[PDB]
C-alpha cells in the first residue's frame, strides 16, 4: 500500500491533508488518482472528492494538481461535507448573513468615531486658552 | 485671560479623546495581528496557483 | 491599494490585471487567477 500525500487548499487555509492510497475526483467529464500518477493539471467540476484510506471533501470549483508523490486540491470553496453538496450551499448560507451579522464591527466605529466627537464637542479648545 | 473652570473642561475633555484615540490604537494594533491570520491561510492557495500557473510553451 | 511593509509602514500600488505575467482549460485558469488576486490585494 504505497501511499500519496493529499492537501486541500482553499483561500481560507488547508482544509484535508493526510496520506492515503487513492484520490478520486470528478473531472469535468472520473479519474482516479494513485501514488505514482504522471503531472497532471485538470480543472474539478463542483463534486466531492474521495480520499480512500480504510474507505468510505465538498468542493465548490477550482483544480487539481497531481504530482506522482502529492494531490493538490484547489477550491474556492471546500468544506468536509456529506455525499451531498447542497449542503457546502448550507455552509456558504449559515455563513452568509452570518457574516453580515457583523454589523458590529461598523457599530462600534460608529460608537467611537462618537466619543472622538463628543470629547471634541467642548471644542477642547475654547480660543485655545 | 480667560478662566479656571473652562480649563478644567479643556484637560477633561482632551484627557477622555485620548482615551477613546488610544483605545482605537491598541484595538487596531489587535487587527493587524489578525490580517496575518488570514494573510498566512491564504499563503499556500497561491504558492499552489503559480505552481499550476507555470505556463505551457 | 495600499501596500504592507512591517507593522505601520506602507505605500500605494498599482500593481496591474488583467494581462501579461482535458488540456488548455483557460476557461478554468483565468477566472481563478482574478478571484484570487482580487482578494490577496
Amino acid at each position: 500500500m504505497k501511499t500519496i500525500h493529499v492537501s486541500v487548499v482553499t483561500p481560507d487555509g488547508p482544509v484535508y491533508e493526510d496520506d492515503v492510497e487513492m484520490v478520486s475526483v470528478k473531472a469535468k467529464s472520473e479519474l482516479g488518482i494513485l501514488p505514482g500518477h504522471i503531472p497532471l493539471v485538470a480543472p474539478l467540476e463542483i463534486s466531492a472528492a474521495r480520499l480512500k484510506k480504510g474507505g468510505k471533501i465538498a468542493v465548490s470549483g477550482g483544480f487539481l494538481e497531481v504530482r506522482p508523490d502529492k494531490v493538490t486540491i484547489l477550491a474556492q470553496a471546500a468544506e468536509r461535507a456529506e455525499d451531498i453538496d447542497v449542503l457546502r450551499a448550507k455552509a456558504a448560507k449559515e455563513r452568509a448573513e452570518r457574516r453580515l451579522q457583523s454589523q458590529q464591527d461598523d457599530i462600534d466605529f460608529k460608537r467611537a468615531e462618537l466619543a472622538l466627537k463628543r470629547a471634541m464637542n467642548r471644542l477642547s479648545v475654547a480660543e485655545m486658552k | 485671560m480667560a478662566s479656571l473652570r473652562d480649563i478644567k473642561t479643556r484637560i477633561n475633555a482632551t484627557k477622555k479623546t485620548s482615551q477613546i484615540t488610544k483605545a482605537m490604537e491598541m484595538v487596531s494594533t489587535s487587527k493587524l495581528n489578525r490580517a496575518e491570520q488570514n494573510a498566512k491561510s491564504f499563503v499556500p492557495y497561491m504558492e499552489k496557483i503559480q505552481e499550476v500557473v507555470a505556463n505551457v510553451a | 491599494y495600499n501596500h504592507y511593509v512591517s507593522a505601520i509602514q506602507q505605500e500605494v500600488t498599482e500593481r496591474k490585471l488583467l494581462p501579461l505575467t482535458q488540456e488548455e482549460i483557460l476557461d478554468v485558469l483565468l477566472p481563478q487567477y482574478a478571484e484570487s488576486l482580487i482578494y490577496g490585494a
